[PDB]
């Protein structure tokens, strides 16, 4: 869930 | 338990298109690695069960993505900021040796090369405003980066697009290399479900 | 090869997120369902291969995804046109209709629960504009659709948001009716992902 | 072709 | 501001070739106005400026554009359906009936001739169950219609390409019939560029 | 979305 | 009649996103390139006056959109597909210097480096069939090229792509200097159209 | 299927 914020594969 | 098996299945198919990614990646396909990169990252909201399992391949494709980005400088992969993607690579590099626990010789190797690329990707785009701050920022400390941060530094004050170190700089060429390093960190592991996939087709 | 052994593993993946995501919607866990419905969209841009094996399933996940973001009359899922997602859930039946080859007698039962609901959703958000345009391009025709009909557009010329075919009408009740529906057109066998989490886990 | 992913599109266009 | 330069052209450019398409499709010269739709077509992916000033251009742009194809069956403009080129015609129709802010009253006579000869055409052509399919979609509802649904419904199982109704129909016909309906809700005009063509073709 | 929104060519 | 009149808009457009494109080349946009580059593309068809008019700028153009491409190896512009796009470019850069009638020494820099590139863009996508083959039949008597003709065939048999003629060649720096060899043989106008827009912005 | 000019003569786009 952070994961996917924590992980960050694409730009913002 | 209905809950443990999605678990399961999203580690498996997180790694699979992770393998898949770098396969990409090292074809030139870079087409296919974004794509598979943002399968990867609607990913990241499903339970996965245990970090560490993944944390290490998550880092990898981190740095790769910025990377793969590295010429779009307004291209943001950093909440709070205008850090191009190659600066955000640097963070994640540091990242990566802290998590993989390297030491700061494995790792100043590829941490020159990410610097360099970032401020020529900028010079080649004529952004010699962020070049400069790039270059003062993260290169002009010394090992023998000595000279090539003192032609980089001509080379944006006079806007010369055609000195050899621009000239002869390669993002596919440096892209590659980073890629090369990044794997050489990573376990030799086929992912079970591409294991499965060969079951299926014989 | 290895390329047609990516579609195989894109394509274990699409049916066995599409189960996960009828379980989700099943059990009323619609953000799970937003979730799985994002990375399986950002599946559909790989290759699988044997459209006519997705083709299905993948008709019934887009009217799902249209009635989950039922009460959202800002969001759209049309290039061309502006369409309340009840109104895209309605063309999708259409088209599950003719890939179905279902008959007539079997789909306006729920299309007419489809327009019952998307009339109503603008209704009790108060775009009695909207309700009347769908009320007159939808139930515009005549049999027992003769009750409801006036009654509504009575509803709509008398904001009456208090009437009871309104206060009675609960979202929740429909999505699980339309999930029934759609249900019962599937094979519902096991995803092999799945079977294998079992293999492999227990 | 891919438009897989647009003539079976599952998410909001918006 | 190099770029809302090129904006302003692109939208005098958009503006002269859709002048150009209307006055190919008035002239029967459907060759011409197919390669200057395309040409409209590859201009829509750039920067346009504002879309308050094209949107009614584009929509009848788009209805021409399916008419001129009707034709052709295996030809679709639907991203998502199996959707004959008059089929997706009618939801144009409907597109510029909300857009144009017209009334049913206004726009029945044309949908209708559209709904008749997608029918008509799918006759002409041998394909009978499409032709049930549109019939009971579109007509089997009205008033007005029904001797015609009746007839065009038996025209189908009896397969009797031989009736007055088919063999008077004339496409062509329906065409400029279809154009003279669209033109109607458009200005007239000379734009910019046309006009300046003459300015110094002079 | 000019493109896919005003559609002029068949997508096919 | 109102045809005299289109043929010339016609080429007024064709001029004025020529110059756009160019404009997308230099500043390093080649999406934006293509996109135009397909505009141009469609405008081929409709009737331009007298290729003369026209027939310089659409060389260059051709040539530009093959080294665009020149990454692309599953890309051909060659009616029957055994051509990679470098290759193509190679010929347009011969119907460049017999139809402006330029003098072998005013073209065999340029035509080295398209050669050179079109070898060894195969190599670093490891071709390196395709790039032996390319090789050999461009450098073979074109002599001088003899350090380097020899330096690539040990490149290729020990498949060395650290090799620095590898690893110091950027197809950005290739591209960047290709289009100021062909920019220097025209005559980029400043098209009617955006000095059009200019006097009206203005 | 019909009529198109100088667009394979000075083709810019690929076939591919």
């Amino acid at each position: 869930r952070g994961l996917a914020l924590k992980y960050l594969l694409t730009p913002v | 338990g209905e809950a443990r098996l999605e678990e399961a299945v999203n580690r498996w198919v997180l790694k699979f298109y992770f393998h898949e990614a770098l396969r990409a990646f090292r074809g030139s396909r870079y087409g296919d690695f974004r794509q598979i990169r943002d399968i990867m990252q609607a990913l990241l909201v499903r339970p996965l069960g245990k970090e560490h399992t993944v944390s290490r391949l998550l880092r990898v494709m981190q740095c790769l993505s910025r990377i793969e980005e590295g010429e779009n400088l307004d291209c943001s992969f950093d909440m709070e900021a205008e850090l191009t993607p190659l600066e955000s690579a640097i963070n994640v590099l540091e990242m990566i040796k802290t998590e993989f626990t390297l030491t700061e010789a494995v790792v100043e190797s590829s941490r020159k090369l990410v610097k360099e690329a970032a401020v020529i990707i900028c010079i080649k785009n004529k952004e010699f405003e962020k070049a400069s701050k790039i270059l003062k920022k993260h290169m002009s400390k010394d090992p023998t980066t000595q000279k090539l941060r003192n032609d980089l530094l001509n080379i944006i004050r006079e806007k010369n697009l055609a000195h050899p170190v621009i000239q002869n700089f390669s993002y596919e060429t440096f892209q590659q290399k980073m890629l090369r390093f990044l794997e050489s960190h990573l376990d030799d592991a086929e992912p079970y479900l591409l294991t499965m996939a060969k079951k299926a087709l014989k």
